[PDB]
């Protein structure tokens, strides 16, 4: 549903952020500095007060 | 920018505000505490590079909130493929002499790996683009930080939907054309170096610089921003290098 996908180069190998292909049937999706990869090995969440690419007084509503 | 809107304040935190012995010289985005990526050409006739300022924070020109950040620019580096006077490899990168501190007002606009941007990225239709250079062609700067959402596209669609110059810069691989031929929205002269931001999945990046265009939102032509992917390994690296004597430094590229 959310996971699946190999190819990096087909929907993001269905990474949040940044994907990576191995040999073979692999797919490594990674995140930017001052986030962290969820257990569902594709989502991405802050792991700082100010990550980049996201804006505070919106992320606050 | 041109037909664009006001970027409500703190809407548009990676945007960077560059200024000369006081005065506005172009636009910049900060992609880290101490990293600002800009454009080439907005230093071609710098006298002294101890008068460069980069302000973060920044919303209206006409007060102070105290949300604002000044530093001094320790280090312009530009490619060495750059030539002043033209268009082509049209980005710089700038260190600040103390890093900024990130807040609500102040945050850094994402980096992507050139994969992501390339394969991804690219293909996200609009983006927006930001600055408080001129509201119109041959018209007057902006006083409140202005943004506007801007559609990309390939660049054998732009060369034929634009009109022949001749004269004209050609599009290389280090560029790519964003915005309307209907001559009503487009950025403009003192939005150089800014950002032209692209959102996915709940978070922006950076994927493009503005770089140039005929005129401003003239008829039959798009802007032109720097492909930021082109670039991606040059500035990591160069971001892990330690800062060297004197301001202006020309790095090989690739
Ligand atoms: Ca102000």
């Amino acid at each position: 549903h959310k996971d699946d996908q190999l190819i990096c180069v087909n929907e993001n190998g269905g990474c949040e952020q940044y994907c990576s292909d191995h040999t073979g049937t692999k797919r490594s999706c990674r995140c930017h500095e001052g986030y962290s990869l969820l257990a569902d090995g594709v989502s991405c969440t802050p792991t700082v007060e100010y990550p980049c690419g996201k804006i505070p007084i919106l992320e606050k509503r | 920018i041109v037909g664009g809107k006001v970027c409500p304040k703190g809407e548009c935190p990676w945007q960077v505000l560059l200024l000369v012995n006081g005065a506005q010289l172009c636009g910049g985005t900060l992609i880290n505490t101490i990293w600002v990526v800009s454009a080439a050409h907005c230093f071609d006739k710098i006298k002294n590079w101890r008068n460069l300022i980069a302000v973060l924070g920044e919303h209206d020109l006409s007060e102070h909130d105290g949300d604002e950040q000044s530093r001094r620019v320790a280090q312009v580096i530009i490619p060495s493929t750059y030539v002043p006077g033209t268009t082509n490899h049209d980005i710089a990168l700038l260190r600040l002499h103390q890093p900024v501190v990130l807040t609500d007002h102040v945050v850094p606009l994402c980096l992507p790996e050139r994969t992501f941007s390339e394969r991804t990225l690219a293909f996200v239709r609009f983006s927006l683009v930001s600055g408080w250079g001129q509201l119109l062609d041959r018209g007057a700067t902006a006083l409140e930080l202005m943004v506007l959402n801007v559609p990309r596209l390939m660049t054998q669609d732009c060369l034929q939907q634009s009109r022949k110059v001749g004269d004209s810069p050609n599009i290389t691989e280090y560029m790519f054309c964003a915005g309307y031929s209907d001559g009503s929205k487009d950025s403009c002269k003192g939005d150089s170096g800014g950002p032209h931001a692209t959102h996915y999945r709940g978070t922006w990046y950076l994927t493009g610089i503005v770089s140039w265009g005929q005129g401003c939102a003239t008829v039959g032509h798009f802007g032109v921003y720097t492909r930021v992917s082109q670039y991606i390994e040059w500035l990591q690296k160069l971001m892990r290098s330690e800062p060297r004597p004197g301001v202006l430094l020309r790095a090989p590229f690739p």
